[PDB]
């Protein structure tokens, strides 16, 4: 017996390819960022990211 | 240090998706080195910051209570992306599709 409820940042990107998002990074400009903005519970339509 | 932005802006949600990508890449990008014992040169140097976060998240014992740089965000963000499923969620779903563009 070896139960488990949560691991460590499983995320749904373990199937994704680092090459795919790569092209998307250059397309948007994720590899040319000078100032990384802050990410804190801002909007109200995305409050689902609480996880509290 | 400076304070005055704990709730961030609404555009952050937009940056969340984009950031997730930097945190998404940085994720598999940070595990590709520790899982092989060695490290390799990365294309986009932006993943560096995340590498310091994902690594900090390991030293981050509060996670959702931490406020180190992006810690709470990297934890809060990856959190959504982790618990999020179905519904009108254009974050993990589309990023999981990758059908076109
Ligand atoms: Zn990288
Ligand atoms: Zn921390
Ligand atoms: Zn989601």
């Amino acid at each position: 017996g070896s139960g488990s409820g949560s691991g460590s940042n499983v995320i749904d990107t373990d199937f994704i390819d680092e090459e795919v998002l790569m092209s998307l990074v250059i397309e948007m400009g994720l590899d040319r960022i000078k100032e990384l903005p802050e990410l804190w519970l801002g909007q109200n339509e995305f409050d689902f990211m609480t996880d509290f | 240090m400076g304070s005055g932005a704990h709730t961030a802006d609404p555009e952050k949600r937009k940056l969340i998706q984009q950031q997730l990508v930097l945190l998404l890449h940085a994720h598999k990008c940070q595990r590709r080195e520790q899982a092989n014992g060695e490290v390799r040169q990365c294309n986009l140097p932006h993943c560096r910051t995340m590498k310091n976060v994902l690594n900090h998240m390991t030293h981050c014992q509060s996670g959702k209570s931490c406020q180190v740089a992006h810690c709470a965000s990297s934890r809060q963000i990856i959190s959504h992306w982790k618990n999020c499923t179905r519904h009108d969620c254009p974050v993990c779903l589309p990023l999981k599709n990758a059908g076109d563009k």
